[PDB]
């Protein structure tokens, strides 16, 4: 038998099938199995130790985490979120593909039961908040990609609520049984999109907003690419000021590394002209800080600030040709 | 101890004024 650590990194079976094996041991045991997914996290930070089930009974994650930084056992900085190689670079892969298949294979029942995601988010948090590097730095990747598969959730619930309004105005159409199973049902799919963003905004608040700002450059980089991800999947929910002001404030970072995480994840907005509206206020506001870069010491920066800012010239009322609109409504 | 431990986590406000 092998750790579920040992059995990512190896990477010999699929994803799916480590995640199937441990959401079967949840139903046989669910504290065995989260046992084993607090230690995943731990041992996935480089930490050696291990997590008795007697601290996960009687500890809190504050404590858990001093303990753990006691047991780390490491003979250098290293861990394995900057070990060199494709090997650990695979690792990463393989690493985000499990959190992500975990949260869609439990998307359906396991997800809403107040115990599994409740364990795993107080204990990334915790981890989040440690001064350790190793920890703060994987915790805040896997909550980033917990988000991510989230948002998956939630974009599934609004498929299924608007086919169970469609169904229940078939019913409708013709109480009975069938009305009241169907009403029930869109209370039970509401009830699951409140507990969703509920986890969605635990995640944000609790780690996002902190680890957005963070002293080390990739660990910026990271909660900045995700959460262009999330603006560019759902954008009717996170492409707003609230969320881009992130983006926006990070324009102005020190790091390389961190100016084109904003300026891509800008980008692949920016190439929706219905999205233009919802940029209206971000472009007016960072317009000057857009341009400046364009000539950015980084090549790669600038490269991307001019590609940025080729989009935004194209999408404005300046691009509009009189000729062309006469064209498209002539006779 | 070679364990990478970083005294101050976040950056502070008095140098987001970039």
């Amino acid at each position: 038998g092998g750790t579920l650590f040992e059995v990512v990194k190896l990477g010999k079976s699929a994803m799916q099938s480590v995640v199937d094996d441990w959401i079967e041991s949840y139903k046989q045991d669910r504290d065995i199995a989260l046992l084993d997914l607090i230690n995943f996290f731990i041992q996935c930070s480089g930490c050696r130790g291990t997590v008795r089930i007697e601290m996960f009974r009687n500890m809190q994650n504050a404590e858990i985490i001093r303990k753990m930084t006691e047991e780390f056992d490491e003979d250098s900085g290293d861990y394995p979120l900057t070990m060199p190689g494709p090997q650990w670079k695979k690792f990463r892969s393989n690493f985000c593909e499990f959190i992500g298949v975990l949260i869609r294979q439990c998307q359906y029942s396991i997800i809403y039961d107040e115990y599994m995601m409740d364990t795993v988010i107080s204990l990334l948090t915790g981890l989040s908040d440690s001064q350790v590097r190793a920890f703060r730095h994987t915790s805040t990747l896997a909550a980033m990609k917990l988000m991510t598969a989230l948002v998956n959730v939630a974009l599934n619930l609004s498929i299924h609520q608007d086919n169970t309004q469609r169904q229940y105005e078939a019913e409708r159409n013709k109480a009975n049984e069938r009305l009241e199973l169907l009403l029930q049902k869109r209370k039970e799919l509401q009830e699951n999109q409140d507990e969703i963003e509920n986890m969605m905004n635990s995640i944000f608040k609790g780690i996002f907003v902190h680890r957005y700002r963070d002293a080390i450059a990739e660990i910026r980089a990271i909660c900045i690419e995700e959460i262009g991800v999330w603006m560019k999947m759902y954008s009717d929910a996170f492409l707003n000021d609230s969320y881009l002001k992130y983006v926006g404030w990070t324009l102005h970072d020190r790091q390389g590394e961190v100016r084109l995480k904003c300026l891509k994840a800008l980008q692949s907005l920016y190439t929706n002209r219905e999205l233009f509206p919802k940029l209206e206020l971000f472009t007016n506001r960072f317009k000057d800080r857009i341009v400046s870069m364009t000539l950015d010491k980084e090549y790669d920066v600038a490269v991307e600030a001019i590609r940025l800012v080729t989009l935004i010239l194209h999408g404005s009322e300046e691009a509009l040709s009189n000729e062309d609109c006469e064209n498209v409504y002539h006779l | 101890r070679k364990l990478i431990v970083d005294s101050v986590k976040e950056l502070d406000s008095k140098t987001i004024r970039a």
